[PDB]
């Protein structure tokens, strides 16, 4: 028993919050603000079934965007080669890397 | 009423003091003329960058340059 | 997901089995509650933190404050077997079984 | 070059804890009509020295039914307390710049309780039981009314940053438009750092020593240091609370001298209160605070809630 | 008499003068001559961190002016 | 091994955790729980939340000098036991360290460990910003639009501690 | 970083100063100096009992009244704000339910002591 | 070692911290000792009431048969180094009332006794001079020379 | 802004042209791509930046604002 009083009465309670890309103080975007609001228009009001069956690619990218566990998959896989060929001796690393390199401003 | 003001006064002079305190600050700023001031100033303070916006031709009011006349001033505040 | 995240989360299972099994007194108990919602605070804030949600910052301390709304309560469930029993050992805590 | 900083700000304090023991006994000799120490050195200088070896070179005498845990965590955990929220201070600079240094001076005064907890409990005795009772009715009274207090005065000032708390007194002081909460602020003050009337732990007529009286020399001589400086700390932030003074960028030396000679003033009269009055009883402790000076400091916050909206003078909060 | 107090308190002060000025002087070392970049918000932090990566000393307190550009 | 700051509090987080989830004693527990608040609050500290940190160190100081209260009050034995003085409360002190070493040499090995969810070995540094919020802290108005914003949270939120107030005074009546 | 040094050095200077106070001194002890200390006559039971402690209330509302503090400290901030009448209302109203818990335990009896 | 056995037998005897051990007359007049006239406190020396934290004890009154275990048990409670100072005829040998049938003729019986104080009760000047006799006894203490030739 | 995003840009550049020395003799695996199925432009992450850099700038940058005083 949904009893939605919240647009029986017109009166906001907890709409203003319950959303990442929602109305915010000073107006500061968060890290996957397009993301949500991909994922809230191409999944609206063609309900829940319809949205998880069509609507699964901007989800999956906002899932990406939130958690980044391919690119820690991607930066651990290039890390480990790295070590690895640090470690048998066939890779320097430049000077830019290093730390002397004297940055753009 | 005098009377039981005077008994509250005498007994415990805190209480009367606090609500009176209490009372004040309900109901002062209710009357205050310059709670407006107030709102004017926290709205006017420049938090964020205030971007352009695209021009179709048809606005009177937004300025081209900051020291235009039109726009908003802050001469209020720079009085008060 | 992460690392800390991890560590949070076993924490919480770890306090979990803490309170799941008992060591027969019950304000032990009263501080493994405690110590799971401290682990669901801090992954809370953490979560908001690395996501950047600002206006969801109210929820931890609130989560926060609701705890202590109930964990006195749990003080105030302490008192009164001590104003019955001498102690509060949980094993003398069986009166209820006919 | 942040450990010689660091020293300099943690030895000298001592220093301090040391000669205010040293004018402690004299000037509560002088009201008392008599001398103090003045046989040992010139005018009793080396009086601090004295004590401080003759304690250190005694028997430690660790109690046989105390646990050796607690009893030996408590009172380095009250002398690095005692320490630890010096840095947030501006002197006219800070050791450490924080945004919020009020909230680690509440939390980190918070935390100075737990030594005597710990050294009441660890000791197995019913003198330092009651202490042990008299201390958490103490924080029990003083706690929720120093929030409010500190919150109400630092309602004008913008934000928690004691760095930006010198930036308001270049106008005038603001123990003019807040002096009942200045009031309110040093019983505060007085009631936190357990000096009488408002001591209650290490009582003389009531108990013995209280929390302590199991503490033979060594580990005694570390609350001693830890609450005379805190009651010197604590004096140094009431004086920047309230009496903040001229600060000049091109020249310290100045706001150095001016929030020297205020603090010391401040102790001087801290040590003129805590020998003229009676002790308080505890039931009356929280039969006060909890009672008159409640309702009075809700009241008081509420008007410094809407009085900035009043006036419209409302802070910036950088 | 009562003034006899006034020596030892004297030195109470010194033992309240000796840390706080010694910060100011410190400050007066480590930063090249000026006071030290108080940093307090994100913006404050990224112009600080402009001045080490502009100095080319990898050291805030070494500003450069309008003398830098040609 | 420096960048690991956040795992070592951590660590030392789910030490205190083991330690105070034996159940010795109330005050030996909540040194254990105040140890891992202290290593929390360090964390949230070094994700930036200074007053989320701060908050939940003075709440928890506050709550269980309460606790502390409490069971010197009532809540005691004859000999309380520190940790060794029993032989259960050693027994899950140890298994729970060694299931914590368990994981930690997991995740420094092979950097990817499986319970339940998929973790990774990698600081959270790396998902950290790399942008800047100009002249104030984000969570600061969080926390101020929580009396503009939040109307309903906070009148809820004021009952609820109202009511436990008259609920705490109602339980411990007697008559 | 720099308040980790401080803590760092606040707790070694804390804790040579034990050590030099401990080991240091010649040790004497038998077993009457680690008794414990009952005016000079022996304990009567031990101080583990149960104490029959009266503001147990008391203690309870400081942490009810702790958590009215936490939900009243962010208020500075608040006067930032574009919305004041909001802020200034439910301030005033979370300072009132202060007031309503205090005005009902003093009316109820609450403040005194047991026994 | 001489020279830091100078130092400790200064240390020690210019802050001596007496317990507040009285029972009789001798008590008045150790607090009349106390009085502005003749000051204590200018010495290095002020009262402490735990017997953990003092130095010396002044036996004040008349030891009866009832009291001799709480002052054996108050002497064993304070830490080395410990000194006792007799004052007074009923601490010293009885007294008054040597010959009665429940007092302890002499408190040297339950405690070792330093210094012996006479009067009855002596003068607050006699007693500084007995304290201060103490105190040059602590001054030529040997210890540190003769830890070297042992 | 401008020299934020000339220096975002210039050090993905020098992260992606690096990426292709190192990891060559692995099979089946295509240099510089995405993890995101969108062509639209995302605010980088701390790891992919400074991920093949020094620890030193590390705790410069990702700590250094908090851990300075
Ligand atoms: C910080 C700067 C320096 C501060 C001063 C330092 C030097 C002076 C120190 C003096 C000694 C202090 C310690 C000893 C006393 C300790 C006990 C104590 O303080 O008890 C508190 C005492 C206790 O009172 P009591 O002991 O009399 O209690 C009796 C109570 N009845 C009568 C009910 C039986 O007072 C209070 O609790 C009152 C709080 C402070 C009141 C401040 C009022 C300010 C003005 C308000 C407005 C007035 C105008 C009228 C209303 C107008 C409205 C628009
Ligand atoms: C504010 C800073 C304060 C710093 C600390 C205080 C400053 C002085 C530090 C040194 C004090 C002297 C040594 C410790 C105290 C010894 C007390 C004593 O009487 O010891 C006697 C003892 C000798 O007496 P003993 O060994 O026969 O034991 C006496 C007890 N009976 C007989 C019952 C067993 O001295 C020592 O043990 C020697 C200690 C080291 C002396 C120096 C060695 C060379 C160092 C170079
Ligand atoms: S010696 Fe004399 S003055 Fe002292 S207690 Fe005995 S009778 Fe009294």
């Amino acid at each position: 028993p949904f009893f939605d009083v919240q647009k029986k009465l017109g009166v906001d309670l907890d709409h203003w919050m319950t959303i990442q890309s929602a109305e915010q103080p000073h107006r500061i975007p968060a890290r996957c603000h397009a993301f949500e609001k991909e994922w809230i228009e191409c999944a609206h009001g063609i309900g829940s079934i319809r949205a998880e069956k069509e609507c699964k690619i901007e989800f999956e990218d906002f899932r990406e965007c939130l958690l980044r566990q391919k690119t820690m998959k991607r930066l651990n896989a290039i890390k480990r080669q790295r070590d690895k060929l640090i470690k048998e001796g066939k890779y320097t690393p430049p000077p830019h890397h290093s730390g002397q390199e004297d940055l753009r401003p | 009423v005098a009377a039981f003001l005077k008994n509250v006064w005498a007994k415990e002079p805190v209480l009367v003091a606090s609500f009176a305190i209490a009372g004040l600050a309900v109901i002062l700023p209710t009357l205050s003329p310059y709670t407006k001031y107030s709102l004017m100033i926290n709205r006017a303070t420049p938090y964020n960058y205030p971007v352009p916006l695209r021009d179709d031709g048809n606005m009177p009011d937004v300025p081209s340059h900051p020291q235009d006349p039109q726009g908003p001033s802050l001469e209020w505040l720079k009085r008060l | 997901m992460s690392l800390v995240y991890m560590n949070i989360m076993m924490a919480f299972t770890v306090s979990l089995t803490g309170l799941l099994m008992y060591r027969s007194h019950l304000m032990s108990s009263l501080l493994c509650l405690e110590g799971m919602m401290l682990s669901l605070f801090i992954l809370a804030t953490l979560m908001i933190l690395n996501s950047h949600f600002t206006l969801a910052s109210m929820m931890p301390i609130i989560l926060l404050v609701f705890a202590a709304c109930e964990a006195a309560l749990g003080l105030s469930l302490l008192v009164m077997v001590s104003n019955t029993y001498g102690t509060d050992y949980v094993q003398n805590l069986n009166l209820l079984q006919c | 070059m942040f450990m010689i900083n660091v020293l300099t700000l943690i030895i000298p304090i001592l220093l301090a804890v040391a000669f205010l023991t040293l004018v402690e006994r004299k000037v509560l000799g002088y009201m008392q009509f008599r001398k103090g120490p003045n046989v040992v050195g010139p005018y009793g200088l080396l009086q601090p020295i004295a004590d401080a070896i003759k304690l250190f070179i005694k028997e430690p005498l660790r109690p046989a039914t105390s646990s050796i845990s607690m009893f030996i965590l408590a009172p380095i955990l009250a002398l690095t307390l005692a320490l630890t929220m010096w840095i947030p201070l501006p002197m006219p600079y800070p050791l450490i710049n924080m945004n919020l240094g009020v909230l680690f001076m509440l939390a980190m005064s918070s935390l100075a309780v737990y030594s005597i907890l710990w050294s009441g409990w660890a000791s197995n005795s019913k003198y330092a039981l009651i202490g042990a009772l008299r201390a958490v009715a103490q924080t029990i009274s003083y706690e929720v009314t120093l929030a409010i207090i500190l919150l109400s005065v630092l309602l004008m000032n913008g934000s928690f940053t004691l760095s930006t708390l010198i930036i308001t007194q270049e106008q005038v002081w603001l123990i003019f438009p807040a002096w009942p909460l200045a009031m309110m602020w040093f019983i505060s003050t007085l009631a936190e750092t357990n000096r009488a009337p408002f001591d209650l732990t290490e009582g003389e007529s009531e108990l013995v020593s209280g929390f302590n009286v199991e503490y033979a020399a060594g580990p005694f001589a570390l609350f001693f240091m830890a609450e005379y400086a805190n009651i010197i700390m604590m004096n140094i932030f009431t004086t920047t609370l309230f009496l903040g003074a001229f600060h000049n960028p091109y020249m310290p030396e100045l706001y150095t001298i001016n929030f020297t000679i205020k603090s010391l003033l401040l102790s001087i009269t801290f040590l003129w209160i805590r020998a003229s009055y009676p002790r308080f009883r505890y039931d009356q402790l929280m039969h006060l605070l909890w009672k008159n000076f409640l309702p009075l400091t809700l009241a008081l916050c509420m008007w410094h809630v809407s009085l900035p909206i009043l006036l419209s003078s409302i802070p910036p909060q950088t | 008499m009562w003034f006899e107090v006034l020596p030892g308190i004297a030195v109470m002060g010194v033992c309240l003068f000796i840390p706080g000025m010694a910060t100011a002087r410190i400050h007066r070392f480590s930063n090249g001559g000026r006071e030290k970049r108080v940093a307090h918000y994100s913006y404050q932090w990224y112009l600080m961190e402009r001045d080490r990566r502009v100095s080319g000393v990898n050291r805030y307190y070494v500003s450069k002016g309008l003398e830098n550009i040609d | 091994m420096m960048t690991y700051i956040v795992f070592i509090l951590s660590i030392i987080f789910v030490m205190g955790f083991v330690g105070f989830s034996s159940k010795p004693s109330p005050i030996y527990g909540g040194l254990g729980l105040i140890v891992s608040g202290g290593v929390g609050c360090g964390i949230v500290l070094n994700f930036g939340g200074s007053f989320l940190g701060l908050m939940v160190f003075l709440i928890y100081l506050g709550g269980m000098m309460v606790v502390f209260g409490y069971t010197t009050a009532m809540a005691t034995e004859q000999y309380p036991e520190v940790w060794v003085s029993n032989k259960v409360v050693l027994g899950t002190f140890i298994t729970g360290l060694l299931m914590e070493f368990l994981m930690v040499y997991y995740v420094l090995k092979d950097k990817e460990v499986e319970i339940v969810f998929k973790f990774n070995g990698m600081g959270d540094w790396v998902i950290y910003d790399t942008g800047d919020s100009g002249f104030f802290s984000e969570e600061a108005m969080g926390i101020a639009a929580l009396y503009s914003y939040g109307t309903w949270l906070v009148i809820v939120t004021g009952w609820s501690l109202l009511i436990g107030v008259v609920v705490i005074m109602e339980i411990t009546r007697g008559n | 970083m720099n308040l980790m040094i401080t803590l760092l050095t606040n707790f070694t200077l804390a804790t040579l100063l034990v050590t030099i106070a401990f080991w240091l001194p010649q040790l004497n002890v038998y077993s009457e100096k680690t008794s414990p200390y009952e005016c000079g006559f022996d304990p009567m039971g031990s101080a583990r009992l149960p104490f029959s402690m009266k503001f147990f209330l008391v203690a309870i509302t400081f942490l009810l009244f702790d958590l009215e503090i936490a939900l009243l400290l962010p208020l500075p901030w608040a006067s930032q704000t574009t919305n004041l009448n909001t802020m200034l209302t439910m301030a005033l109203l979370l300072i009132f339910l202060l007031a309503v818990s205090l005005a009902y335990e003093w009316t109820q009896k609450g403040l005194e002591w047991t026994e | 070692v001489a020279k830091l056995d100078d130092l400790i037998n200064w240390a020690r005897r210019s802050s001596l911290w007496p317990m507040t051990f009285g029972l009789a007359c001798c008590a008045v007049e150790m607090m009349h000792m106390a009085a502005p006239r003749y000051d204590m406190d200018r010495f290095g020396v002020v009262f402490r009431a735990s017997p953990r934290q003092s130095d010396v004890m002044i036996v004040a009154g008349t030891l009866t048969n009832k009291m001799a275990p709480a002052l054996r048990k108050v002497y064993d409670q304070m830490p080395e180094p410990r000194y006792v100072v007799s004052m007074g005829s009923c601490a010293n040998g009885g007294g008054y009332y040597h010959y009665s049938y429940s007092v302890v003729r002499g408190c040297d019986r339950i405690v070792p006794v330093d210094i012996y104080v006479p009067g009855c009760p002596p003068t607050a000047e006699a007693l500084l001079y007995g304290i201060l006799q103490l105190q040059k006894k602590i001054k030529r203490e040997k210890r540190l020379r003769i830890w070297y030739r042992r | 802004q401008a020299e934020k995003d000339r220096r975002v840009l210039q050090m993905l550049r020098e992260n992606l042209e690096e990426e292709a020395t190192i990891m060559k003799d692995v099979p089946g695996w295509k240099v510089g791509e995405s993890v995101f199925h969108t062509t639209r432009w995302v605010t980088p992450m701390m790891g992919e930046l400074y991920g093949l850099r020094t620890g030193e700038e590390i705790l410069s940058s990702t700590y250094g604002f908090i851990w300075y005083t």
